[PDB]
């Protein structure tokens, strides 16, 4: 998956 | 729990491996009487016994199962096999088994088939096979799709669920005549009439390549599509709503995604072997993308791009998770991690290779600098933290679905992105490439161990007789099977270099053992006075090499470019002369590397080894700093001094030296864009016009605070005639909000409910946040509990939002101690990024107070646990302990910096 980075 | 049986444990038995499966699901798009959503199917999977057993255990959850002739599944031959009887079936639901217990033991090396059929909730769950809705007009439109990774392709059939269980699918959907049924591969001939009723299509695929269970996609909508074939021969489709295709909102992803699935299949010398890669975008989805093969799925607002109202930071967004959910196609699904404590193999490589796609794509943004800030600094702030955990964490530790999920984290993410960018920079790309080549010829179809990646880069290493100090291996291993990054201590009178590990809180218990004793193999590159020197392996804790010494005016840095995984220290005579050069000519160092000497010295300040005047000292040279990036790296640092001191009388001087550090920037961008009707051409001056208003608006310049009430005034007055540029629209939105009252936030809610991208929805969304009215974020923190008002996929992140304001500090903290089970049990508490609710409520915590409170609400909640939130929670409470004494011993001497150079 592509989670953005927090 | 009954740990000596095979059931109750979460890893399946080695003992049944299968080797390929049909599958047939059917949607329900209208509710049943119940007003329920289901979807019905049928299965039959072909298996190996491995090991002779008694026991089918296979995974299932939330399934419904029609009985067979007896029982829940029948079990038959294959090849002449004779499988026993079976006795009883049992649904264990901890470890989400369906469990077949035989009156006899399968035989060794013999094939077996298990038909099932079953029923689901095709809830609105954004999980397994789910329901996404949408509005046309006053119709609603009701689509069927899928998300399995991780452990969901359980939720929609009986699977062995585990990545390494690879298998070929040969899926069938069964849909309304109407809808188009979408999967991996292509239709195996034309849809059919169900025969049972012709309101019903019935559409076939052709088999898929041997894959792991968590990246098979079915959709049913009506979708439209744009499509080009691709160079390479592959055909792209960019599937989405209608009205968005036909609106031109696909064209950009359908620019750039046959490009840079050809860009890598070129760069890594192995092609994609599919007829097709489809890019599909959904208006309900958990997380941004997922690089289903075949069938690659994106929330709309990171696939839609709309060139009149889309920003150039959301054009960024698109294309870098296009590139991300592309390189998986090489780095993750041709070739698969044999287990999730690897993650960073799939995900830190998707990480990386995301900036050489999106590089190609838009060669002149210069993407690939930003790694330094999106993915280093990122990261670096929990990886120099006790609780952060290694690269690869040891298998054994990884079972649970929430401790799955919880890897999805910034070290498997970011961490894994940085390693690789060392590796390539002390390598070279072309001899990094040459190994990955291997690897993934070798690996095609199969699964790997980090192990298994340094072999292949090894014999790229001996095939160009590249002398390393040892290993790739032992060099890699060093950052891989340990936790945190090295501090390089620099004295440049004797020219010594030492490395210790670096920790936020010195004092802090790393209870982790490391065979490597923390110590790293680091590869040092450095500038004397600006230029480039012989680089430099450091293999022990202290060294002394002549590179390192310096004499007179020379100063020295290093890590150029911050190619590798480590701060810097240097003795503060080289620290006065790099803060000399950047009063007489800062332009002398490296963009990358002043963004480097801000960030390190504030973190340096935190663990006590400079003294915090020094890192704020090096901030002063910001006020004639035009480059994104440098203030960029202030503003994420001093991020933590406005964490820490909001609350306090601190909070005043700080506004005040912002004040004054970011004014002229501010004028000049005023000037430059003739009074802001223009954007600059360069994407990072963009976006240092973008936090320049931002930075001047929040800290007090009269001139933004009158530019953006007036900008957002004159939108309210014209609601169809939005005079903000996309750019500033995010910064306009929040400062004018709040900087007014209700009648602003009102029109700007209605906006929201109004919107019809997603992208503009989104920055109204955050902006309805800044509010400093109580009253006005508790009613907003009501709305985002509300599915009606803003979607699932969206309520955590708008209750970060909400925190992140200092008025809704308290707010939302008292909301997290009061409603744990609901936030865990419906808002995500065994699923990805669950971790940054409990990051972002904690974030300010800085009293003994503060911490008791979080003591106690680890000790009330034992019973419920915290999910894939848990390590946060231990994180919080390291941080939490660090903060209360770095603000005892930092509070005056801040208080006084920031008085006596804001003036
Ligand atoms: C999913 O669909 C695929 C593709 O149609 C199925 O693979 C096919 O399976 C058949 C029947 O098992 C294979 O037959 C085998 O052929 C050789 C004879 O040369 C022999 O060694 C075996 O004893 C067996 O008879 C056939 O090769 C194969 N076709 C292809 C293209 O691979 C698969 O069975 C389906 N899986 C399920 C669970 O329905
Ligand atoms: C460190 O990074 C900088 C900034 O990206 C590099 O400077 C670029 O160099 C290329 C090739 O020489 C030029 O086309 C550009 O003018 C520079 N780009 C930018 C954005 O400034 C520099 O080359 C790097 N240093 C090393 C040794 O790699
Ligand atoms: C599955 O069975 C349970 C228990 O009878 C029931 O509550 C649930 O509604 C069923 N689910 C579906 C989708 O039919
Ligand atoms: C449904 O079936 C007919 C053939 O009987 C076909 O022409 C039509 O395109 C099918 N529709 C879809 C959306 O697959
Ligand atoms: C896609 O490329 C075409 C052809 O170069 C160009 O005219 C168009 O503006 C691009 N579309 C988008 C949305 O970037
Ligand atoms: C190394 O060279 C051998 C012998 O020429 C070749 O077969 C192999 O593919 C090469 N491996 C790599 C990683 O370049
Ligand atoms: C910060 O700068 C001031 C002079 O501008 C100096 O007095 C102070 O010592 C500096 N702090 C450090 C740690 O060098």
């Amino acid at each position: 998956v592509y989670i953005h980075p927090f | 729990p009954d740990q000596s049986k095979a059931w109750n444990r979460y890893r399946l038995p080695n003992t049944l491996k299968p080797d390929s499966y049909r599958v047939t699901l059917r949607p329900y798009l209208t509710p049943n009487d119940r007003g329920l959503y289901v979807f019905k199917g049928s299965s039959t999977v072909r298996f190996t016994c491995k090991e002779a057993t008694d026991v089918i255990i296979i995974h299932s959850k939330k399934l419904n199962y029609t009985l067979s002739q007896g029982h829940r599944v029948v079990l038959r031959g294959v090849g002449g096999s004779q499988p026993p009887d079976i006795d009883k079936t049992e649904l264990v639901e901890p470890t989400e088994y369906l469990v077949v217990h035989l009156k006899g033991s399968l035989v060794k090396d013999s094939q077996y088939e298990m038909d099932s059929e079953f029923e689901g909730e095709l809830a609105d769950d954004l999980a397994g096979f789910y329901r996404s809705e949408y509005m046309e007009g006053n119709v609603r439109k009701v689509v069927a799709t899928t998300q399995m990774q991780a452990a969901d392709a359980r939720k929609s059939f009986p699977c062995f669920d585990e990545p390494a269980m690879k298998a070929e699918f040969n899926i069938t959907l069964i849909h309304p005549k109407d809808l188009t049924a979408l999967s991996n591969m292509l239709p195996k001939g034309p849809s059919t009439p169900l025969p049972e009723d012709p309101n019903w299509n019935v559409t076939e695929f052709h088999t898929t390549p041997k894959m792991s269970t968590y990246l098979l996609a079915f959709i049913v909508s009506e979708f439209d599509y744009v499509e080009k074939q691709a160079s390479n021969g592959v055909l792209i489709r960019i599937w989405a709503r209608p009205s968005a295709i036909a609106a031109g909102h696909g064209d950009y992803a359908l620019n750039v995604t046959g490009p840079i699935l050809n860009f890598f299949a070129g760069h890594y010398d192995t092609p994609y072997p599919l007829p097709k890669s489809d890019q599909i975008g959904l208006p309900d989805f958990n997380a941004g993308a997922m690089e289903n093969w075949g069938l690659v799925t994106y929330r709309e607002n990171s696939l839609l791009f709309d060139p009149l109202s889309s920003s150039s930071s959301n054009k960024e967004r698109v294309v870098t998770v296009i590139a991300h959910e592309l390189a998986h196609q090489w780095f993750g699904n041709l070739v698969t991690i044999e287990w999730w404590n690897d993650l960073w193999l799939n995900e830190g490589f998707a990480s990386y290779v995301e900036y050489l796609g999106a590089d190609y794509a838009e060669p002149t943004w210069n993407l690939k600098d930003l790694m330094v800030l999106n993915d280093v600094y990122r990261v670096m702030a929990v990886d120099a933290l006790a609780s952060s955990h290694p690269l690869s964490t040891p298998a054994s530790e990884i079972n649970t679905p929430a401790q799955i999920s919880e890897l999805f984290d910034a070290i498997s993410y970011s961490k894994g992105a940085s390693v690789l960018r060392m590796l390539s920079s002390f390598l070279s790309e072309d001899v990094f490439k040459q190994g990955l080549a291997s690897y993934l010829h070798t690996f095609a179809y199969q699964n790997t161990i980090y192990l298994n990646l340094w072999d292949h880069l090894q014999e790229a290493v001996n095939n160009r007789s590249i002398q390393l100090p040892t290993t790739v291996r032992d060099i890699m291993n060093r950052w891989t099977l340990q936790m945190g990054f090295p501090v390089i201590t620099v004295d440049t009178s004797t020219g010594t270099l030492s490395q210790e590990h670096f920790l936020l809180d010195p004092d802090s218990n790393v209870t982790r053992p490391s065979e490597f004793n923390y110590v790293w193999i680091v590869p040092i590159t450095s500038i004397r006075d600006g230029r480039q020197q012989q680089d430099y392996w450091l293999i022990d804790v202290r060294a002394q090499n002549d590179l390192f010494s310096t004499s007179g005016n020379e100063w020295v840095l290093l890590n150029l470019n911050v190619t590798g995984y480590y701060r810097v220290n240097y003795d503060e005579e080289n620290w006065r002369k790099i803060q000399t050069q950047l009063q007489r000519d800062h332009s002398a160092i490296p963009v990358i590397n002043r963004a480097q000497i801000i960030n390190d010295a504030f973190n340096l300040a935190s663990a006590h080894k400079v003294p915090v005047t020094l890192a704020l000292n090096n901030t002063l040279f910001l006020i004639e700093e035009r480059q994104y990036m440098p203030w960029e790296a202030a503003l994420s640092s001093l991020s933590y001094f406005k964490l820490m001191f909001d609350r306090s009388e601190v909070y005043g001087p700080m506004k005040n030296y912002l004040k004054k550090q970011v004014t002229p920037l501010f004028i000049h961008f005023r000037n430059n864009t003739n009074n802001w009707r223009e954007i600059p051409e360069n994407l990072m001056d963009q976006y240092s016009e973008v936090n320049a208003i931002s930075t001047a608006c929040s800290n007090g310049v009269p001139e933004c605070e009158e530019m953006v009430s007036g900008l957002f005034k004159q939108w309210m007055e014209n609601p169809n005639n939005n005079p903000i540029h996309p750019n500033l629209r995010s910064t306009v939105y929040c400062n004018a909000i709040a900087q007014g009252g209700e009648e602003e936030w009102d029109f700007a809610w209605e906006q929201f409910r109004n919107a019809t991208l997603v992208n503009e929805a989104d920055k109204l969304r955050a902006a309805l946040a800044c509010s400093k009215e109580l009253w006005i974020l508790n009613r907003y923190l009501s709305y985002t509990l509300n599915p009606d008002l803003i979607r699932k996929q969206d309520a955590t992140s708008t209750i970060i939002s909400i925190t992140n304001n200092v008025i809704g500090q308290g707010l939302v903290w008292d909301f997290v101690q009061s409603n744990w089970k609901k936030l865990f049990n419906d808002y995500g508490g065994g699923s990805f990024s669950f971790s940054n609710l409990i990051q972002a409520v904690t974030r300010r915590f800085s009293t003994e107070y503060e911490l008791q409170q979080l003591e106690q609400f680890k000790k009330d909640n034992e019973e419920t646990g915290f999910g894939s939130g848990t390590r946060a929670l231990e994180q919080a409470l390291e941080k939490t302990k660090a903060n209360i004494k770095w603000v005892k011993e930092n509070k005056e001497v801040v208080l006084q910096w920031f008085t006596e150079n804001s003036k």
